[PDB]
RNA sequence: CUUGGAUUUACUGAAGACUAACUACUGCGAAAGCAUUUACCAAGGACGUUUUCAUUAAUCAAGAACGAAAGUUAGGGGAUCGAAGAUGAUCAGAUACCGUCGUAGUCUUAACCAUAAACUAUGCCGACUAGGGAUCGGUUGUUGUUCUUUUAUUGACGCAAUCGGCACCUUACGAGAAAUCAAAGUCUUUGGGUUCUGGGGGGAGUAUGGUCGCAAGGCUGAAACUUAAAGGAAUUGACGGAAG
């Protein structure tokens, strides 16, 4: 049977996509159908915040923030729980959750 | 009429030599033998001589080229080269 | 036996009784 | 609606569809008396204009084409005919 | 079995009187040995520091000065500018998806022979009252914001020294040039120079050198 | 956009072709414009400029050669050279 | 001179040494490339055909372009009696029997 | 005042490097990484031996006549991933827990504009 | 691989590729495909038009253009990955997965090859049938907004109409074996025009003849014989080195 009424990507419009590589295992994957994921994250972790303050010369100096962007095969997303295995009612849910 | 369907000019040298040796004479020996635009008067009558010399019949001006055509394309890459580098070093 | 290669099972075949055709013409 | 006037349908509406799509087709363009601040010659110029339409012997250009209708110059009137 | 850190002559590191604070910092190398100078030496090494602390403000936290010495006076070593930078991070957080991202680069020689490469950078701005989900800018008029940011830029580093040039960089001026020149193309923000490059120096004159340390 | 300026004076104007016919035009004084190709020997194109320059005649100096003048004049054959008589309902004269 | 040529000239008949009148870059479809120059030494780096870099004296001259004549040998001799008209007007090394025949 | 050193920290999966230089990164102050700190290979990138190699480290800048650290950051980088290994944040809350003065930090994990291909075909490396 | 200093740090340089981030239920193209700047070349859809011709049209055997990747020939390049091969592990064995190299290839130029789950597994042209909110391009009317200037013939943005698109959401008119479908509807109340294809499963896209290709192969394409099911969608259960 047909299980996604967009074939699990996003390519209505066009032929072909380029490919990504993922994060993980290198998999060549098209854009429109790699799981991307875009991360902020504070560059020293929280329990030394206050350890690097005191350490630190400047006074009211910012944290810098890391910045990427995560590309995952399917294979390579299910296995980490990126994403899961959901219902047939709740397949069509594209709203992210809360 | 079409006298022979893909030997060509090389129909000379009949059923001898092999087929590639043949056909890749064929690609070199229609430029060999084909007439070319004279740059200076503007006409088509300019044919090889000896092997890097091509004459023109109608102004009589030779210039020196390629083995097989008028211009390769290393030299005509080197005018451009020789064009660019003139000016940025003129300015 | 993924049809795959069960057409290149055959391609091979088939190249060889190729082999064998040529050798009487 | 199961019951409706095909014959007699809003004026607003038949003004607000497209050109073709009315009733009976209807350009919806218009001619108009171009006339300078400077002079008072006229000039009929059509509301899309392809062509800059120049005006008489003054010598002056009165309208610059676009994709739809023509602007007019700057300081030149025009009243739809 | 011998201490590397005992054969250590630590120098001193001197920025142009551009900058607010040219006390940058310490370095160290194998004392001038008759088999080894420590004159030529020094020479060369190129130092990234921090343009808040050479203007102690920061505002300026997220630009990185290159700066290469050039010439030493006993312990101090005289650097020039080298290049400019900005930080990853700062790049990584202005690059935002929903907005048209804009770039344009230039080859340009300043008044002293100093040929440059020099890097701008802005992105689409949304509208106080913007309800679309998107701002982006149709692909001419991004043109005309490219073409407008080499112009501005050709024209207003070709026309002053290098010196004059990396005064000029610190307060950003050619920055709010290319904001305020193309307002009438598109609204635009976080409009930079986010990096230049040293390509080719002139013949070096000390002349010139010593009027940038004086 | 000179192509099509000289296409409408060979087209309703009046002109005359080749080199000998030139210089004919240049001595009587009917000349108003000489055209030159970009491959016409040096020798030839300076003689026909210091020509202009006697009669007073302007000189303009066509980009492609005898092959691409000839098919800009709507010819079949080569044109070294060519002389505008009369220009008329075109502004070759003026727009050079 | 080779001094005088910026990077990447293309350059034929270039001497070794100063006024020797050519040695490199001689046979059809040959040339010599410019890599670089080291002005306070009076050198110039170049490129000969076989891939080899040298360096050479600025004050020793080439002559602009590629030898022409180029593409000699894309066409094949076909015949003994083509490499026998060939070597006529060379010397005399040809034909070649095999030392494996003696 | 405070004598700044760059304290240049690659952390990666398999190793953690805390290795500290000049400002101009050409003279080497000390090198000192996780397999220097534990015998067995899998345990390179564990934040203990990272921490570890940090504070000897801190106690060699120390003995050299460094007072404060600018700290560098980076993943492998390239075609490699972009997040940084383990040991990266234990060297680096070791660094600000030994009397150094903290700098600034960064990351400059080599990130291409587009690059070449990564290792293990267009299937990947299957597990 | 490393005390011949490997790895790691800074500067300069040399190569070939690639075009990240912006990048999306967005754009263009007949399809395959197409993503750095700029300039030139010719081309194109849509829109606007009170411009022009007047049936010039639709679909199409035969016959033609183009056609990812891999592959072929000859030059040029050959950084990186990397079929084959060599090699270390795991293993009962692994000439596999995993690790280290690494030849073709990957790139380009001039020619071949003509196939893909080349898919929307949905021929093309035309008409009609139900509601909604977005988005791209063009055009048409319009502000408590931001920008030029504070003011125009600014630009962006905001609010209503339309034409064209890529799509999406709800319902089930109606359809369907169902999955599902605004077309897969207007089909036993069976007929708008037209091209191609299928007739139980295998043997078999095989053999043979023809034909195209350098080859690899492509196109055209049977029969004997064999067999009671093969298959589609959904249900309940059971099972999973699947999730909670
Ligand atoms: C050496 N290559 C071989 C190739 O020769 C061929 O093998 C066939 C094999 O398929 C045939 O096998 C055949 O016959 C057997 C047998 C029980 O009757 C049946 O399973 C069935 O009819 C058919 N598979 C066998 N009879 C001959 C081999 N040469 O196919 C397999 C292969 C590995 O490609
Ligand atoms: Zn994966
Ligand atoms: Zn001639």
């Amino acid at each position: 049977p047909k299980k996604r009424a967009s074939n699990g990507r996003n390519k209505k419009g066009r032929g072909h996509v380029k490919p990504v590589r993922c994060l993980n295992c290198a998999r060549c994957v098209p854009k429109d159908k790699a799981i991307k994921r875009v991360t902020i994250r504070n560059m020293v972790e929280a329990a030394a915040v206050r350890d690097l303050s005191e350490a630190s010369v400047y006074a009211e100096y910012a944290l810098p923030k890391l910045y990427n962007k995560l590309h995952y095969c399917v294979s390579c997303a299910i296995h980490a729980r990126i994403v899961r295995v959901r219902s047939r009612t709740d397949r069509k849910i594209r709203t992210p959750p809360q | 009429t079409k006298r022979t369907k893909k030997v060509g000019i090389t129909g000379k040298f009949g059923v001898r030599y092999g087929s590639s040796l043949r056909r890749q004479t064929k690609k070199l020996e229609v430029q060999q033998h084909a007439k070319y635009d004279c740059s200076f008067c503007g006409k088509r009558t300019v044919q090889r001589g000896a092997t890097g010399i091509w004459n023109c019949k109608s102004c009589k001006k030779t210039v020196a080229g390629g083995a097989y055509t008028v211009s390769t394309a290393a030299a005509a890459t080197v005018r451009s080269t020789i064009r660019r580098l003139r000016e940025l070093a003129e300015a | 036996m993924r049809d795959k290669w069960r057409k290149k099972r055959v391609r091979r075949l088939k190249r060889k009784r190729r082999k064998v055709r040529a050798r009487s013409k | 609606v199961l019951v409706q006037d095909l014959l007699h349908p809003s004026p607003a509406t038949e003004a607000k569809q497209h050109k073709l799509k009315t009733l009976v087709q209807q350009p919806r363009s218009f001619f108009m008396d171009v006339k300078c601040q400077g002079c008072l010659n006229i000039t009929t110029v059509f509301s899309h204009a392809q062509t800059a339409v120049t005006c008489d012997s003054c010598s002056t250009v009165l309208c610059t084409p676009t994709g739809g209708k023509a602007k007019l110059t700057e300081g030149c009137s025009f009243r739809r005919k | 079995v011998v201490d590397p850190f005992t054969r250590k002559d630590w120098f001193d590191i001197k920025a142009p009187t551009t900058f607010e604070n040219r006390n940058v910092g310490k370095t160290l190398i194998n004392r001038s040995t008759g088999l080894k100078n420590a004159a030529d030496g020094l020479k060369g090494r190129v130092f990234e520091v921090c343009l808040a602390d050479l203007q102690g403000s920061e505002d300026h936290s997220y630009r990185k000065i290159k700066l290469r010495v050039d010439e030493v006076q006993g312990k101090n070593l005289l650097t020039n500018f080298h290049g400019l930078d900005f930080t990853s991070d700062k790049l990584r957080s202005l690059v935002r998806k929903w907005q048209s991202l804009v770039e344009a680069n230039v080859t340009v020689k300043t008044s002293d022979d100093y040929v440059l490469r020099v890097f701008a950078i802005a992105f689409t701005k949304r509208q106080p009252n913007q309800i679309k989900k998107t701002t982006y800018a149709q692909s001419s008029k991004l043109r005309e914001v490219r073409k407008k940011m080499i112009e501005i830029m050709q024209r207003e580093v070709s026309n002053c020294t290098l010196a004059q040039l990396t005064s000029k960089l610190i307060p950003e001026v050619i920055g709010r040039e290319i904001e305020k020149s193309t307002q009438t193309i598109f609204p635009l923000q976080n409009v930079h120079i986010r990096k230049v490059k040293l390509l080719k120096q002139p013949k070096f004159d000390l002349g010139s050198l010593l009027a940038l340390h004086g | 956009n000179i192509n099509s300026k000289l296409a409408l004076t060979i087209k309703s104007g009046k002109y005359t072709l080749g080199y000998k016919s030139v210089v004919k035009s240049l001595r009587t004084g009917k000349a108003k414009l000489v055209i030159i190709a970009a491959n016409t020997p040096v020798l030839r194109k300076s003689e026909l400029e210091y020509y202009a320059m006697l009669s007073k005649t302007p000189v303009y100096y066509f980009q492609g050669g005898n092959n691409e003048l000839g098919t800009v004049c709507g010819k079949l054959f080569r044109v070294g050279t060519l002389s505008i008589l009369d220009a008329g309902d075109s502004d070759i004269l003026s727009s050079i | 001179p080779l001094g005088a040529c910026p990077e990447g000239t293309i350059v034929s008949n270039v001497e070794e040494k100063v006024g020797d009148r050519g040695a490199l870059g001689r046979t059809s479809g040959n040339y010599v490339i410019i890599i670089g120059h080291n002005p306070d030494e009076n050198k110039t780096r170049v490129k000969l055909p076989s891939g080899a870099k040298k360096i050479i004296s600025s004050d020793a001259r080439g002559v602009i372009g590629v030898v022409a004549g180029g593409g000699r040998i894309d066409k094949p001799l076909l015949k003994a009696g083509r490499a026998f008209h060939k070597y006529k007007v060379k010397r005399n090394s040809w034909p070649k029997t095999r030392g494996v025949a003696m | 005042s405070q004598v700044f050193g760059v304290a240049r920290i690659f952390a990666s999966f398999n190793d953690t490097f805390v290795h500290v230089t000049d400002l101009s990164g050409k003279e080497t102050i000390a090198r000192v990484t996780g397999g220097m700190k534990v015998k067995a290979d899998r345990d390179e990138s564990s934040p203990y031996a990272a921490m570890l190699a940090a504070q000897d480290v801190a106690a060699k800048c120390k003995e050299v006549g460094i007072t404060a650290v600018h700290i560098k950051l980076r993943a492998t980088g390239g075609t490699k991933t972009k997040t940084p290994g383990p040991g990266g944040q234990s060297a680096l809350r070791a660094l600000a827990r030994s009397g150094l003065r903290i700098g600034r930090i960064e990351d400059v994990t080599p990130v291409p504009s587009x690059s070449t291909r990564r290792k293990g075909g267009r299937r990947g490396r299957r597990l």
